[PDB]
Parts: structure tokens; sequence; C-alpha cells
RNA sequence: ACUGCAGGGGAGACUGGAAUUCCUGGUGUAGCGGUGGAAUGCGCAGAUAUCAGGAGGAACACCGGUGGCGAAGGCGGGUCUCUGGGCAGUAACUGACGCUGAGGAGCGAAAGCGUGGGGAGCGAACAGGAUUAGAUACCCUGGUAGUCCACGCCGUAAACGGUGGGUACUAGGUGUGGGUUUCCUUCCUUGGGAUCCGUGCCGUAGCUAACGCAUUAAGUACCCCGCCUGGGGAGUACGGCCGCAAGGCUAAAACUCAAAGGAAUUGACGGGGGCCCGCACAAGCGGCGGAGCAUGUGGAUUAAUUCGAUGCAACGCGAAGAA
């Protein structure tokens, strides 16, 4: 039982799954549903199939919190990245604005060696 | 094969039902080259069907086939440690003849007594939509259906 | 010596922001994480996600390059302080004061060692999961020393251009860094030419076993130094020197082999690359492997079970006729 007309939408996708969260302009969650959530394990979370149902789930459940129109946050070397735009947008809801937030460190922290599969 | 496609034969009308689905009826029954055997079994299930139900055979026919053609079959592949199936389009032709096959296939193996009587009893259930024909579409359908995630 | 010039050259002090981790609080609810696929793991006692605040350490995106500086190792967040070298111009000064350099001394990546501090992330050892015949590994989840700082030690690297230093000479073409310089001086072009010092590519003579090098020589010559004398044993033992230790340095012999090697050639092969094909797979249809019998073979048996064929390419084969 809450009512903000104006989010923002939040989609972390990664190599081994996405998760979309819903919250309004001052950083306050709303709905977070992701692709674990939605029926799916393993592998199958990172197929962009399971993004777009994600993002669908979370945008419904966010309608039914009274929001109407949400800004886009991106990050992170996925492949629904895209998909759970699209799929935003044709579940009922306008986006508009995209932005691109993937956190971009100033040669910091040492990384993990490199895999040698 | 390699070379491309391959030029597919073709088909001339059945006499009594002027329709190039009983020619395809009468060629999928036929075995060791036995195609008179083959038309009078075909045309013995059309008779049956049409004394039991009024209606017109082939318009029967088409209806059976309508209720069992699928339209994503679930064509497997390997790509790492695993395989697993991916669901694919399935074209006109191909789902005509896989309908006619698994009618066919399934009245063979029906607990009745004349191959006849099994493949009219076959044909009037699909069109009704209760034979095992249909649930073969089903069953098709619903793996076609768990599998979307592999789509590529 | 004077005048300019370029520079991540070095040391010290202070200082900036992005990001990772953790802590506190808000929102919020069931997953997150991870893989070729999973599991271990974290979470439901409120995680991941998202917002605000805080702590702390380490490394400095874009600039950034093939480019610069340094004897080499190496050197890039910013500012200030101190400090080394190089190049060009002038020709003011000295007047051969040069070169090399046995021993010796100094510097010298990383790992490692001592005493003290610090510890975000990463991560030997170690633990669990997975794979596997096994898996003391590769992959995953954690994780200590270490990586960082101060002050000492160690003195080794494919410490490499696998090429010691100095000097002179021997076609060019074309990039790029730092100067000076007339003329074309505006042809504004900051272009062209000339000259000096770097750093690349390509090429003649010449050299080389070949590969290649080729004005930055592996060419033509001169000066000094280090090193080699078949492959192993062996950069090892013994002796000695150095070091807290690890260990480093100098360094044999017996014995044993007739080779060990460098380049390049033709092939073959690859769980290398590109292209193409075949009932090779895919799509279908029908079989064999199970039963009975026929035929051939292995084995066994027998007085003899004549002989030959033995992966594909032997086994209804030699035999198109064994009472
Ligand atoms: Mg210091
Ligand atoms: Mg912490
Ligand atoms: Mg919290
Ligand atoms: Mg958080
Ligand atoms: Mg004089
Ligand atoms: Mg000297
Ligand atoms: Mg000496
Ligand atoms: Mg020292
Ligand atoms: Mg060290
Ligand atoms: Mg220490
Ligand atoms: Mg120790
Ligand atoms: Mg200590
Ligand atoms: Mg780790
Ligand atoms: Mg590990
Ligand atoms: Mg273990
Ligand atoms: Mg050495
Ligand atoms: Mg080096
Ligand atoms: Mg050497
Ligand atoms: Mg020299
Ligand atoms: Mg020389
Ligand atoms: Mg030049
Ligand atoms: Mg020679
Ligand atoms: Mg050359
Ligand atoms: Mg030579
Ligand atoms: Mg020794
Ligand atoms: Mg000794
Ligand atoms: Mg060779
Ligand atoms: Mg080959
Ligand atoms: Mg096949
Ligand atoms: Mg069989
Ligand atoms: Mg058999
Ligand atoms: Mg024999
Ligand atoms: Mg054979
Ligand atoms: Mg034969």
């Amino acid at each position: 039982k809450k009512n903000v007309p104006h989010g923002a939408a939040h989609i972390k996708s990664t190599f081994n799954n996405t998760i979309v969260t819903i919250t309004d302009p001052q950083g306050n969650v709303i709905a977070w549903a992701s692709s674990g959530h939605v029926g799916f394990k393993g592998s199958r979370k990172s197929t962009p199939f399971a993004a777009q149902l994600a993002a669908e789930n979370a945008a419904r459940k966010a309608q039914d919190h009274g929001v109407r129109k949400v800004d886009v946050f991106v990050k992170g070397p996925g492949s629904g990245r895209e998909t759970a735009i699209r799929s935003l947008q044709a579940a009922g809801l306008e986006v508009g604005a995209i932005s691109d937030v993937t956190p971009q460190p100033h040669n910091g922290v040492r990384p993990p060696k490199r895999r040698r599969v | 094969p390699r070379k491309g496609p391959a030029p597919k034969r073709p088909l001339v009308n059945d006499p009594v039902y002027g329709s190039q689905l009983v020619t395809q009826l009468v060629n999928k029954v036929l075995l060791k080259g036995k195609k008179s055997l083959a038309e009078r079994i075909v045309y013995g299930a059309l008779e049956q069907a049409r004394d039991k139900t009024g209606t017109d055979p082939v318009i029967t026919l088409k209806r059976a086939l309508d209720n069992v053609k699928p339209a994503l079959e679930v064509r497997s592949r390997r790509v790492g440690g695993a395989t697993y199936q991916v669901p694919v389009e399935v074209r006109p032709d191909r789902s005509t003849t896989l309908a006619l096959r698994w009618l066919v296939g399934y009245s063979r193996q029906r607990r009745e007594k004349t191959m006849i009587e099994r493949l009219a009893n076959e044909i009037l259930d699909a069109s009704n939509g209760l034979g095992a024909s249909v649930k073969r579409r089903e069953d098709t359908h619903k793996m076609a259906e768990a599998n979307r995630a592999f789509a590529h």
C-alpha cells in the first residue's frame, strides 16, 4: 500500500544472473524480482529470456504499487542488459532516459588471477 | 546433403477423393510395396469414418490433422560439457508429414483388431482432440515451451 | 665556463578522487554466489539489491604511444623542498689532462630473512567442493605467510639486443623525440631545406652455415677487458670465502657415451587455422545384437579332425558342389 508515481529502475546484469530493482527517486526499494526469483536456476539465469521474465515480474509488481515511469540505470557485462529494458517498456511502463553506471576504478584494487581454463 | 537441397517428388490426386492428403496417407501406410493394400486400408478407414459420423471424410481428416500438427520441435544440440534441447519452428510441410506419421504410428499400436478400424478410430479421436496422436502434439509443445531459454 | 632546452631520473614531506571491503542506519524480501555443468559457501536471526554516513589500506582510468628519462635493475595521481645526468649553441678557458681496466668497491627485479608497524584486495601453504580410474593439479568457495611501510640483510633472473667498452670510415629511402639555423620568410607553413644528438622500419655494398645483420653492423680496421675448447657426471663434491638462515662465489676428478648440437629442406602428424567433399552426421525407412536352423571361424576334442585366410582389407573366404 504505497503510491510513488515516478521511480527508478536499476538493472544489474552479470555474466551469471540479472537483478532488477525498482526504487523511489530517493533510493528506497519498491520491488526487486530477479532471475532466480522467477523460476530458473543454474546457468539458465544468464539467458536473455530469464532477464526479460524478471523485468516483467518487477514491472508489474511496481505497477501494483503505483509506478508509471521509471528512469533506467544499467550496469554489468551481461546479456539481458537490453532485453530487460525492452520488457520494462512493453510491460506497461515508459522509461525515457537510460544511464550507464558501471563502476570503473581509477586503477585501484588488484583483480583476481586469470583463469587457466 | 552438402550441395544444397534436393528435388522433391510430386504426387497426384486420389481418384475417389480429389486430394493429395489421402495420397500422402496411403504412402504413409504403404509397406513392402503393397500400395493396393494400403489404398484398401485407407479407403475402408475413410468409409467407416463417414458411416460413423455422417460428415465428409476428408473434412474429418483435415480436422484431425489440424488437431495433431505441431508448431515447435525440440532439436537437440551439444554446446559445452552438456547437451540440451533447442526449440525451433516447424515448417508447414514437415508439420503435415510429422502429423501423418504420428497418426499412422499410433493407430498401428491401438488395442483393436483390424487396421481399417484402428485407423478410423484414431482419426475420429484426433478430430475430436482425444487420441494419443493429440497427446503427442501436446507433449511436443510442452517440451518446446519448457526450453525457451535455449532459443539462441 | 656562459646561455638556452626536454624529461614517469632520484629522495623527502604533505595532499586528491574513482573503486573494492567492512561498520552504522533507511527501504525491502528470498534468494544470492559460482560453472562446461554443478556442488561447497553466504542468507532467510533479514542476504544479494538500493540510498545516506563513516573507517581503512593499496593502486593511480582518460593523458599513454611504437613515446620520454635512467649505467643497468627500473621510473607515470598532484603540489612543494632538495638533488643527479643529457643535448644544442657560443667559442670564453685548460692544454692530451685520453681509452680500457686483472683484483677491489658500489648499485642491483622478484622471491626470501631479522626487528617494529600496518593489513582493503589479492593470495603460496592449508581446508572443503567438483572433475577423474586416481587428481597431493587445472575449475570453484574460503584462506595464513607474503604483497605495503621504517631500518638492515641477501646478491640471484630468459638481470635479453641471448650482441663488453672506446674510436674512425663505408649508397640510400621513410617515420618519430630534442635543439640550432639561413634561404623559400609566409610559400603562415609553423611547411621545405641544412646541421647536431636520440629512437624505429626498409634496403646497396659487405659479411654469415643459414636465419639474418646492414651508418643504432653481426661490414672495414685499431686499443683494452671478460669468456670458450665434445656430451653427461656438474656449476656438483671436497677445500676455502661470504651470509642469521636459505644459500651465493671460486671450482675438480673417477667413470661413461660416439655423439650432443645450430640452421634450413621434404614429408607425416596436431584435442592448430581457412576452404571443400562422402549414407559421415542430420531427416527417414528397414535391419543385426535376443529365438530356432544353415554356413564359416576361434577354442576344445580326436587316430585324423589335411592346408591356407586372421582389424577396416580373415570368418556363405580359396571351395562354381568333401558319401
Ligand atoms: Mg620512503
Ligand atoms: Mg575490513
Ligand atoms: Mg542492511
Ligand atoms: Mg548493501
Ligand atoms: Mg693557450
Ligand atoms: Mg673504467
Ligand atoms: Mg673485475
Ligand atoms: Mg645493497
Ligand atoms: Mg621484495
Ligand atoms: Mg618481512
Ligand atoms: Mg620462513
Ligand atoms: Mg612483521
Ligand atoms: Mg580469492
Ligand atoms: Mg584458489
Ligand atoms: Mg583439497
Ligand atoms: Mg648468472
Ligand atoms: Mg629486464
Ligand atoms: Mg650470459
Ligand atoms: Mg660499443
Ligand atoms: Mg665494438
Ligand atoms: Mg632519424
Ligand atoms: Mg661456420
Ligand atoms: Mg633489416
Ligand atoms: Mg658471426
Ligand atoms: Mg654450489
Ligand atoms: Mg663447501
Ligand atoms: Mg630445427
Ligand atoms: Mg596440416
Ligand atoms: Mg541417421
Ligand atoms: Mg535382431
Ligand atoms: Mg541371432
Ligand atoms: Mg580350418
Ligand atoms: Mg568380412
Ligand atoms: Mg560374402
